[PDB]
């Protein structure tokens, strides 16, 4: 179709940090939509579904209480500052391994030039053993 | 129906080739042009003959206690497999994603079977007769010295004494 | 879009209760989705992407089984009782803190003047902190 | 609508594995989308919006650290061996009773005679008391 | 208008009454500008309690947990319902019956069952008012009145009886 | 090109006015109307200029621990803040979510590194000439007592003896 559509995916070897890609099989930039500076950039007025999922890890619970956060953010054209569309929360401690998903997923209108980003507060914990487990989307509907 | 190597494409409504291991598909084929393949880039690969748009990601690093047993390449994913001694916790589609080490069997059980491939070890309590004064991960229960005269008898823990 | 569509938030100072609010940034009620009662009323057939995001925290573990459920239940019109189209539970105990997300999300046929609410066990542990962290939407495909 | 459309569910007699149904109120198999040997069967090209959710259930924990891994895979025609498009994995353990919910979805672009399915490591975990708990789903956009 | 009887739904599409299916059953075909409904009898484990026009009957839950007992099977007009056996209450309710039981929590020595336990609220535990004890762990027996005596030996609490 | 304080909606092809902080735009400029703004309602806000069609909603109540240093205004989102002797274990977009107390440096151990409010209390072990007889989340290691004769030498948690 041609509806501004974005499916990219975290590079597995840009560990410590969370890149977002489009060049993979079953990845999608397309009608628009780009890909600037790891935020992805609106195309169109229009509503747009937005949707993200990260994937955490780890060996133990460190001294501390872990707490991994996961946000999709709106800067808009209409109110330049990040504001918090889709936001969670998730705490794995309180040496075996541990796996922390958290899905975030939402309709929103945006209006062209509207750039959105996707970002974590531990990079160092993500988990890019797999494909399909970290990525970060919209399709205009 | 197609040849081998190739595929049917329903917009171009005709048999047209398709990519080899290690190359996507770059451009679709037409009612003139057949298609136009390309080789996968950086940590990207294919393995079957295909017609994606793009390169399958290879997997990241293999993690601790962990060994590499095959190369991220252009035609294959990187395989990752425990160290000796350790078995595979969580299977991943090829390979293990995490691994962990084997059961111990204390003093008092014994190794019923092994399996340093995907199944940790199964430890079992000693039948009347056997012990093990061993924890260890590969010594069983090994059965008691009968002696002539039996002095101190026979428990799952220690061997008889003469 | 001439599409229905709803993305309703929490209101952030109604503590102890979740009341959903639409006259606020990012949020949507248009095309028909009326807010009666707290609850989505659909103003016509056809598929619809039905999807809630609810967030739970709490300072400490009391009982031994502290369970927290949400749910996306369905009254048709043309068979009127609450049925659920969505459901998860989640367990955070068996004085650090515990952030429990559940996220709801599924396509559904709706028939005009169906109603949908999105409720929880335990709304006392709902958390407002920031925004984009609970939220309830429908959007006609 | 003429649109490609599968939401089917768990059947909940089936205990110790997972089967979908579609013959059920709420649930959909529509418009070229066909269900065989327990995956769906893409009618046609286009962007899909692909979905699932399994919930897990525990007594308590056995002497293994027990993971929970749900995973929904691809056969495309243009690249037959199951590949992972959306996954995630969870760790309940690290006799009060534990709830692990499992979210994955995003948007990806579809060819006729893909399959699709959605599994999970560990069958005997599943939880199938109420409704809306276990489904999978997708549609055309 | 848009009126219509009892058991009949105004389908928009056909611009007119139709009839509604019956509890135990699922519309099959719907309403045309001709024909009427027409219903079929809900299959495998699966039911319809209301007057309806649903495409297929709701799903029956899956058979009732450990320490549970079906107190209502599934049928065509009714889902299976399941509760907690005596002793037992139920921590997590659901739309109908039981999700989770869970035993009756135990008053301790010194402290008598206040409330019992119904099979939707467990048993409230706290001490006895002066003058009475309970040297026994249950999650039925109350507090009990002290022994009753002459010579008052030792005074009782609510933890031991009053000797004499 | 428009005026700061305006923007070019695309719909009505011309320039319109921007609403200022502290409201937002109630109906969006027409091609013979200029955009009509209304002051942000109970509990909400905008800080800069803009054209949303609702105002953004205020932060709920600050939790038990913390303090708010800022009110909710139609011009600003309310701040949380950690009181003395805590840090802020999760940093809120602007304030803080989650408070904690100041780690506490057992007796032979001191503080490495004091608290920043966003940073939790570092303790290191007493090197060998220092000693920390006491439970505290800002008493350092200090040097042992210096002597011309040593009767008790001093070890990390007691002082010397002379
Ligand atoms: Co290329
Ligand atoms: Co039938
Ligand atoms: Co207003």
């Amino acid at each position: 179709s041609d509806m501004p559509v974005a499916h990219v995916v975290a590079n597995p070897q840009a560990e410590g940090q969370l890149q977002w890609l489009n060049r993979r099989a079953n990845a999608l930039l397309a009608n628009g939509v780009e890909l600037r500076d790891n935020q992805l950039v609106v195309p169109s007025e229009g509503l747009y579904l937005i949707y993200s999922q990260v994937l955490f890890s780890g060996q133990g619970c460190p001294s501390t209480h872990v707490l991994l956060t996961h946000t999709i953010s709106r800067i808009a054209v209409s109110y330049q500052t990040p504001v918090n569309l889709l936001s969670a929360i998730r705490s794995p401690c309180q040496a075996n391994p541990w796996y922390e998903p958290i899905y975030l997923g939402g309709v929103f209108q945006l209006e062209p030039g509207d750039r959105l980003s996707a970002e974590i507060n531990r990079p160092d914990y993500l988990d890019f053993a797999e494909s399909g487990q970290v990525y970060f989307g919209i399709i205009a509907l | 129906t197609c040849r081998l190597r190739e595929y049917y494409d329903q917009t171009a409504q005709m048999c047209c080739s398709k990519c080899s291991p290690g190359q996507h598909a770059k451009v679709f084929c037409t009612k003139t042009s057949d298609t136009v393949c390309d080789s996968c880039e950086d940590s990207t690969y294919t393995q079957l003959w295909n017609w994606v748009p793009e390169c399958l990601s290879c997997g990241s690093r293999c993690s601790s206690d962990q060994v590499e047993t095959q190369a991220c390449t252009r035609e294959q994913n990187r395989i990752c497999t425990c160290r000796p001694g350790w078995y595979c916790a969580l299977s991943k589609q090829e390979g293990c994603r995490l691994c962990a080490p084997l059961r111990k069997c204390r003093p008092g059980f014994g190794v019923a079977r092994p399996g340093t491939e995907t199944s940790d070890v199964v430890c079992k309590p000693c039948a009347p007769g056997t012990f093990s004064n061993t924890t260890s991960s590969t010594d069983i229960c090994r059965p008691h010295q009968i002696c002539n005269v039996v002095a101190i008898p026979g428990n799952a823990s220690m061997d008889a004494v003469c």
